[PDB]
């Protein structure tokens, strides 16, 4: 429930990098080159989790003798032989799945269609650079632009973490969601892939921004809720992953409330907004995907 | 770095001497070592290093498989699962017969393990309830009991020798096949079939 | 001497036989007879049984057994000298009665004995 | 009372079902001509689950055979125990899928699925109380995947509350028959997750490894692998057909193995499996069965449990055994390997005992492993699928038959999010 | 599961009366047309049904037509050993030859023979019930094999469409050819054939010369020794349609698993083992070496070195004594090799095939009785070098407008020469871009 | 190249009036000739491309075969005079599924064939000078379900007189075209 999703971007980033003193994650800048020239498009995919763990020889061997798994005996080396007194030392003398990481951050190279269409320069986007949080100066009027061609472009740009790109993408999404009327319904089947790609990456800020954008997407329409129910199979898994992640203070007061960093309540609010909007036969799919959810009457 | 010039080829050291007589004059003077055995050890070391540089070669590139009659039809056949075997597990002899084995041995063998003892005493029984039924239900139990010193209370379960309808033991039994009481030689009586 | 599979590569034993099959209640008949042609390859000692596909019979006819080495119910495989005419052969729980033999088979057994 | 209807799809499903029927018929004592010749009355009370006594002591399997190449049904009819199948159950097309999932699901589906549905419906309504359908097929070819998945789905809306077993083999990298294996496999596993009650993951690579090392066989043709699969299915279904000290039917195993409806892929193992020469020198007690059962290399799929955690597990025991040995062995397995079982589910093992061992054996066991290591195989298939799909290789052989690249997109996306949920459920502590 | 074959040209007819002899020897059908009654070979009827049709009186007639324009090669088929085997209407001969002119046989002479050939093949297919798909034989360097050999294919495509058509063509050699105008015919035939046939297996006469001289040890290999190997290849690639096997493949498998893109259908045939009776039995033939013997460039039926190119997909047909385990073992080791390589986007490019019946030895032939054999059919990017050289030698002649007055003077114009040239250039670019 | 360029409403890749017009283009001439002469009807210097074989002599826009220029302009415009000879030109485009398509317009063919990689269409010319607009986006949207993103290369064949080949973003008319881009 934020009036402006982009109204806290720069403040939060600056606070994290300087005010809090926490080390800012500076990755996925490989191949970006400089400015004023196009980024070399890497063929890597952000959504895919190309972990592919390779335990070639540290896999413990099953022991039929004793049911406990045991590591293989060490290779005897010629450098270390049997010393004089080690015989008395011998008298005087646990496996696990390696990681199977699900909560680790997935890499997201800057190869979205938003970026390309931006350095090409066919987007009518400009920054007002006002005293308040920046708006978008639209060269062409928003109501008459083609949503079928531009909406998938901007939701694919949510995944950006680079400073000049993510703000523009989020603000454009905000502007068309606020302005668009009944023309969002026919294009909503095309918007599943970018939302899923933005959700698949395990970035905290990216998840928060895409959750807020989903809330305003379902909110700022007339009957879009009844069209998102068949597509719950590709959006709700991330909600299931991060539903219970929430900070607990025994008696302290949560100060970081004006910014929506903790996604634990954000997921609950998004699931609710899914429940009221298009509530006809909607609990069944959500409960099938998320088993821990409860009805909001 | 070989001490002896033996390792190098002919024209290799010839070209070396044409280019540099400098190395060409060490590889002869490298043998200045007083002890020949030490120089032989160094030669062994350099030969061993050269061998280590080379890679191993497997000798099983062409797999050879023996064929019974050298025909694909025969080789690819798997025998059909046709068995006239008895269905009861107890009929098979998985152990030495309990009769010859010593009485106290049978007693403590029962004491550690009742189950397979009951199965050996009751070869025809197939279900757990039948084997662990009673020492008095089967008439054949009494010889085993008084051979192994197991007391049998009187009138258990009944005096009249009977009461095992499922299992075919003693005089109460009939084969499920069509010529009951056995010995079927024609189609008229069934020929031991259904 | 040469390998068996090349000495007789196309030499094929071929016998004619039948086996009765008791059919059930029907105005047509009370029992039926199924003609079968039995093939035995001298190359790899592999059996083969097929039907001659009577014209108007409603039975699905054609090949009866895959052409493969059959195993008898008790043990060792079949032998060429176990296919006399007028004798009963037991294959896969069925009993075929050999009735007639091919001329090649006739002369081959005559040479064999 | 309870009835199991058997359906085979594709040629591989046909040989698998043929081997299953021969082994089951030998178990129940009926000869290749369809007449009972056994000696135990126990081979009669529960044969209605698989056979229908037609007339004059003739027993016919409750099986329906389905394929697209006449050679397959010619083979299954000609082979031993081939005349026991009723000819009306040989529902069959004419042209052939040709290893094309799109063809076998769209172009031949609409013409042949009517007759297979009619015959399976008639067979189901013939009996009294359906327990569930059992389907054997392959995930590599077209008719095995495309036709079988559509048939399974149609049976699903026709009979939603009935059980559904699925014995499906999956392609392997070291044993790769065709070229379009990932293309068919991804779509088949996409269709399987929503429709089938559960699927048991099989592959020829693990079977080959098992028969090479454990069986120590020299020339293990498809007959041996199909015999192993048939014995596995018989051990799975034994509790339905025979008395035991503790019973566990299909529904019992399904409810005890599936914690969430989307987790219905299991790895299976069988024991004992010993060499011919070493069979006489080893004894038959529960510990020997347990030791071979839990071996990671004994699994019949290419999903090593050492790479994941055991969510749930089953041990179906056949034979005259002691329950105390059973549960103490399983307790020892759980306690010693405490790091390979999921934390928030105590007592991850369900056990059952059956009193009828397989013919010629004193003791037998069957393992059903619901481990989260199948995501390895899923990712392995998905990476090949997306490697081929990125350059649109062989795509015209599917696009020109009615499909769109969209279908491939949601197929890979659902594979991805299924693997993601597996990753979620693998490492999740009891408290967060 | 029935297939009919059509033979076009003096080379096609000569290949036909070496494949049909092998087919007759395969099912025991004597040249008179009926099987002997005193003794039989093999077992299982309907095996011949995919090639022959029974008249109900113990007769078997092939499902083929020999098509040519000069009435001088069909006569020794009409008067040869197999006089009664072929039905008289099947053998079709014209009145005047096209005389090594693609344009002539395509437009002037071929228009009077295509109609009756289509009429005959229509009622040949009418007798059929489960027609798998046609398969052809012709030489693109020749005249009638190219002109009407393309017109008839076009009319078959417009008449049936979905029916598969296999093209077993003999392309001109890089350096050894018996004519001087063969580049023109080759280009003008490949341009039209590029979008009609579904399977196009390449062949080269002097490559077969080399393999016969080396493996078979024949110092003077004539055409009879050549077309006797193509017969074996065709039998091997259709052996799954006749006899049962552990792992069988039909034509649809070939189309699905060997054609990554619609215009990329050009396969490089190979065979193993090519051995003689002297060396057949001393060598212990096994799956591993025969599968290895099928991938070196020295045994490929076309001299197109696969080392330069990359294998997008490969196909294998095993016959004889082969189990599904050693084939996989050999495929694994071959994949581990580094001399050959596969394209990036295709991780697995093998379509294995296992059959049971060993190849049948022909009396008075070159090959010996071998208990197992491999017929490999690949698809590699190296084949771009063939068209790259044939196009260059075509341009060499076309720069002076040499011999064009014989084609244009017939009634065609110069535009289609250039469009065929640019189509071949586009094919070159297509083969180049897929290798990236 | 051309990725860092402004790429405005007009963008010229080759103009016959300059010191080194063929500065980025790579010459491939055999059995032909290339010249820079002045024609008799517009009194301006034009580039000469004539070859006995049309497929042999050509010039490609990027000199380096691996390297490709990127132009997002939908319309491509060529100014050529019809010599009543065989002439053709070929253009490569990039779609949103990241594959390379080719469009070849030939003067000596009749059929219009659509293929996954090459689309050949016939094209007709009048007697004298004429300009042609290609409209790459419309062709890509018609032949395939894709859309136009990038143009990778352009290549023109023999028997043509080329001058001021350029890209554009709109179907500019005679009146509103800038002075240097009209015909006369
Ligand atoms: N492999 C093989 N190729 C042959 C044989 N006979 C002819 N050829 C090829 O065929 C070419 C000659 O053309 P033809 O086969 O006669 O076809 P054509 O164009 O109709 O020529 P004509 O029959 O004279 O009208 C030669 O270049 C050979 O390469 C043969 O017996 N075996
Ligand atoms: N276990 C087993 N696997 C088989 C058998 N036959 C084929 N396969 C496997 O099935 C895969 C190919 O399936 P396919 O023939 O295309 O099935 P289809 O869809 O019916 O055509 C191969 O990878 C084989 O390993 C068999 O008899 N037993
Ligand atoms: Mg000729």
């Amino acid at each position: 429930m934020n009036g402006d999703v982009a109204g806290s971007l720069f403040t939060s980033t600056y606070r994290n990098v300087k005010l809090a003193g926490k080390a800012p994650p500076a990755a996925n800048l490989s191949g970006t080159g400089s400015c004023f020239d196009t980024t070399s498009l890497s063929p890597a995919r952000a959504g895919a989790h190309k972990a592919l763990d390779v335990q070639k020889d540290e896999l413990p061997v099953w022991s039929k003798s004793t049911l406990s798994y045991k590591y293989p005996a060490g290779r005897p080396n010629p450098t270390g032989f049997l010393k004089k007194g080690d015989g008395e030392m011998i008298k005087t003398k646990k496996p696990s799945p390696p990681q199977a990481g699900a909560y680790k951050r997935r890499e997201n190279p800057p190869n979205t269609a938003f970026r390309r269409f931006y350095e090409r320069g066919d987007l009518p986007i400009a920054v007002d650079h006002r005293g308040s949080k920046n708006m978008i100066a639209w060269k062409v009027d928003i109501e008459k632009l083609d949503y079928h061609h531009y909406l998938p472009i901007f939701f694919d740009g949510i995944r950006e973490t680079q400073e000049p790109y993510r703000f523009l993408a989020v603000k454009g999404v905000e502007d068309m969601l606020r302005v668009g009327g009944s023309k969002i319904l026919p294009v909503i089947p095309q918007l599943i892939i970018p939302i899923k790609t933005a959700l698949n990456t395990r970035d905290h800020s990216v998840m928060c921004i895409t959750l807020q954008l989903l809330q305003k997407l379902v909110l700022s329409a007339d009957l879009v809720g009844e069209a998102l129910v068949p597509y719950y199979r590709q959006i709700l898994p991330i909600f299931n992953l991060y539903k219970n992640k929430n900070k607990n203070l025994g008696d302290g007061i949560d100060y970081g409330q004006r910014n929506y960093d903790c996604l634990g309540e954000l997921i609950a609010d998004t699931l609710a907004l899914f429940e009221q909007k298009g509530g006809d036969d909607a609990f069944i799919n959500i409960k099938y995907m998320v088993p821990t959810y409860e009805s909001s009457v | 770095g070989p001490i002896y010039p033996s390792t190098l080829r002919y024209k290799d050291r010839l070209d070396c001497g044409k280019d540099d007589a400098f190395t060409y004059n060490r590889l002869y003077t490298a043998t200045q070592g007083s002890d020949v055995w030490a120089r032989l050890t160094v030669d062994a070391s350099v030969r061993q290093s050269s061998a280590r540089s080379r890679g191993s070669f497997q000798e099983g590139q062409a797999m050879v498989r023996h064929s019974f009659k050298n025909s694909g039809f025969d080789s690819n056949t798997c025998p059909a699962v046709l068995t006239h075997s008895t269905f009861k597990a107890g009929l098979y002899s998985y152990g030495v017969p309990i009769e010859e084995q010593h009485p106290i041995t049978a007693r403590r063998f029962k004491q550690k393990q009742p189950l397979e003892f009951m199965t050996q005493i009751r070869p025809h029984t197939e279900t757990t309830n039948q084997a662990l039924r009673m020492l008095g239900t089967y008439v054949s139990d009494q010889p085993h009991a008084d051979r192994l010193g197991m007391f049998i209370p009187a009138g258990c379960p009944g005096g009249k020798p009977a009461y095992h309808p499922d299992v075919t033991t003693g005089g109460f039994g009939l084969l499920p096949t069509l010529p009951r009481r056995g010995m079927g030689a024609t189609l008229t009586d069934g020929r031991n079939l259904k | 001497k040469l390998p068996q599979w090349v000495e007789n590569d196309r030499k094929v034993l071929r016998f004619y036989g039948y086996f009765k099959e008791s059919v059930v209640e029907s105005n047509m008949e009370n029992h039926r007879i199924r003609k079968v042609i039995l093939y035995y390859y001298l190359e790899d000692d592999s059996m083969h049984v097929a039907e001659p596909r009577q014209d108007n019979s409603g039975i699905p006819q054609g090949v009866f057994i895959k052409r493969h080495r059959v195993t008898r119910d008790d043990g060792s495989f079949f032998n060429p000298g176990d296919f006399s005419v007028g004798d009963t052969v037991s294959i896969y729980g069925r009993n075929f009665y050999l009735v007639d033999a091919d001329s090649f088979t006739r002369e081959f057994m005559a040479a064999r004995g | 009372m309870r009835e199991i209807v058997h359906i085979q799809g594709g040629q591989c499903g046909n040989q698998i079902g043929a081997k299953f029927w021969e082994v089951v018929s030998d178990e129940h004592g009926i000869d290749p001509t369809g007449t009972y010749h056994g000696d135990s009355d126990l081979q009669l009370e529960r044969i209605n689950v698989y056979f229908n006594e037609a007339t004059g002591g003739r027993y016919v399997p409750r099986a329906i055979l389905m394929d697209l190449e006449p050679g397959t049904m010619d083979s299954v009819r000609s082979g031993p125990y081939g005349q026991i199948f009723r000819p009306d159950n040989f529902v069959f097309g004419q042209t052939g899928a040709g290893n094309n999932w799109a063809k076998g699901h769209y172009t031949e589906g609409a013409e042949l699925i009517d007759s297979v549905l009619d015959v399976v419906r008639k067979e189901a309504e013939s009996c009294d109380c359906l327990q569930g359908f059992q389907v054997c097929h392959s995930l590599g070819g077209g008719t095995g995947s495309g036709m079988g998945t559509l048939l399974i789905s149609k049976i699903r809306e026709e009979y939603p509350d009935r059980m559904m077993l699925t014995f499906s083999v999956v392609p392997s990298p070291k044993v790769s028959d065709t070229v379009v294996e990932p293309y068919n496999a991804t779509l088949s596993v996409h269709q399987l997750v929503e429709n089938a009650d559960e699927c048991m993951v099989l592959d020829n690579e693990a079977l080959y490894d098992i028969c090479f090392r454990t069986l120590k066989l020299t020339t293990p043709t498809f007959g041996d692998l199909n015999h192993l699969i048939s014995a596995v299915m018989s051990g799975i279904t034994c509790c339905l057909r025979f008395p035991g000290q503790l019973n566990a039917d299909l529904r019992k195993l399904a409810v005890n193995l599936i914690p969430f409806p989307r987790l219905h892929f299991f790895m299976v193992g069988f024991t004992p499996l010993t060499s011919r020469g070493s069979q006489q020198y080893r004894a038959l007690t529960v510990p020997e069965l347990t030791q071979q059962m839990w071996d990671a290399k004994n699994m019949m799929c290419a999903a090593d449990p050492r790479h994941g955690r055991y969510l749930t597990a089953s041990a179906l025991f056949r034979g005259r055994m002691s329950t105390k040995e059973v549960d103490e062995q399983m307790l020892n397995v759980q306690n010693k390997n405490s790091s390979y079982f999921v934390e928030w589910i105590p007592n991850n093992v369900k056990s059952s005992v059956c009193d009828i061992p397989p013919k010629g054996l004193k003791m037998s066991a069957t393992f059903i492993g619901n481990s989260t290591a199948i995501q390895e195989m899923f990712k392995r298939v998905s990476e090949q699928f997306t490697a081929m799909f990125r350059r649109k290789a062989f795509l015209h052989w599917y696009t020109g038959e009615g499909m769109d690249e969209m279908e491939f997109t949601e197929a890979e996306s659902n594979m991805n999010d299924l693997v993601s949920e597996y990753q979620q459920y693998q490492d999740a502590s009891a408290e967060e | 599961r029935e297939v009919i074959s059509i033979h076009i040209g003096q080379a096609g007819i000569q290949v036909g009366n070496a494949c049909w002899e092998l087919y007759c020897l395969e099912h025991g059908i004597q040249p008179d047309g009926q099987m002997p009654s005193d003794k039989t070979i093999g077992g299982g009827d309907d095996a011949f049904n995919t090639f022959f049709s029974e008249t109900g009186a113990g007769k078997h007639v092939p499902r083929c037509i020999f098509l040519d324009l000069e009435p001088t090669v069909v006569d020794e088929v009409r008067t040869g050993t197999y006089r009664q085997l072929f039905h008289p209407e099947q053998l079709i001969s014209g009145k005047e030859d096209a005389a090594n002119n693609f344009a002539r046989g395509h437009y002037t002479i071929g228009k009077e023979i295509v109609d009756l050939a289509l009429d005959r093949i229509r009622k040949l297919a009418d007798n059929c019930t489960g027609l798998q798909g046609f398969l052809v034989f012709n030489a693109v360097g020749g005249g009638t094999g190219s002109g009407l050999g393309s017109l008839l294919l076009e009319r078959l495509s417009v008449d049936y469409g979905k029916k598969s058509k296999l093209g077993f063509t003999v392309y001109p050699s890089p350096q050894v050819s018996t004519a001087v105008v063969e580049p023109y015919n080759s280009v003008l035939s490949t341009h039209s054939l590029l979008e009609h046939t579904d399977v196009a297996v390449m062949l080269d006469n002097e490559a077969i010369y080399d393999i016969c001289r080396r493996s078979l040890d024949i110092e003077r290999p004539t055409y009879t020794n050549l077309n006797r190997l193509i017969a074996q290849v065709i039998s091997s690639l259709t052996a799954s349609l006749r006899f049962d096997g552990a792992l069988n493949v039909d034509i649809t498998e070939f189309q699905t698993n060997l054609v990554p893109y619609p215009r990329i259908h050009f396969m490089l045939s190979s065979y193993a083992p090519i051995i003689s009776a002297e060396k057949a039995y001393h060598e212990q033939l096994s799956v591993a070496e025969i599968t290895n013997a099928a991938f070196e460039p020295a045994s490929m039926m076309v001299k197109c070195d696969p080392r330069h190119g990359k294998y997008m997909a490969c196909c294998l047909m095993y016959r004889g004594d082969v189990v599904p385990k050693d084939v996989n073992a050999s495929v694994a080791t071959i994949k581990t090799k580094r001399t050959i390589q596969f394209v990036d986007w295709c991780p697995t490019g093998f379509k294995c095939g296992i059959n049971y019946q060993p190849p049948t030895v022909v009396p008075g032939g070159d090959l010996a009785k071998v208990q197992r054999a491999v017929c490999m059919i690949s698809n590699s990017t190296a084949i771009g070098e063939i068209f790259s050289r044939l196009d260059h030698k075509f341009d060499l002649m076309y720069a002076k407008r040499a011999f064009v007055h014989w084609y244009v003077g017939e009634g065609m114009e110069e535009g289609e020469f250039s469009e065929a040239r640019e189509d071949l250039a586009a094919l070159e670019k297509d083969f180049e871009e897929v290798g990236a | 190249m051309f990725k860092n360029a402004f790429q405005s409403g007009f963008l010229s890749v080759l103009y016959s009036i300059g010191s080194k017009p063929l500065e980025i283009w790579d010459k491939q001439v055999s059995n032909g000739h290339i010249k820079r002469i002045t024609d008799a009807d517009i009194q301006s210097s034009v580039l000469e491309i004539m070859g006995q074989n049309v497929s042999t002599t050509y010039i490609t826009c990027p000199a380096d075969p691996n390297k490709t220029l990127g132009i997002k302009l939908p319309f491509l415009v060529l100014i050529i005079k019809n010599l009543n000879k065989y002439f053709s030109f070929e253009v490569q485009v990039l779609d949103d599924k990241n594959v390379r398509r080719r469009f070849r317009a030939s003067n000596y063919q009749s059929t219009t064939r659509v293929k996954p990689f090459i689309c050949t269409m016939p094209m007709r010319l009048d007697s004298g000078w004429n300009q042609i607009q290609f409209n790459l986006s419309d062709f890509t949207r018609r032949a395939y379900g894709t859309n136009y993103i990038e143009t990778l290369r352009v290549q023109v064949h023999a028997n043509c007189r080329i001058r001021r080949i350029y890209f554009s973003d709109r179907l500019y008319s005679e009146e509103e075209l800038p002075a240097e881009f009209k015909l006369f």
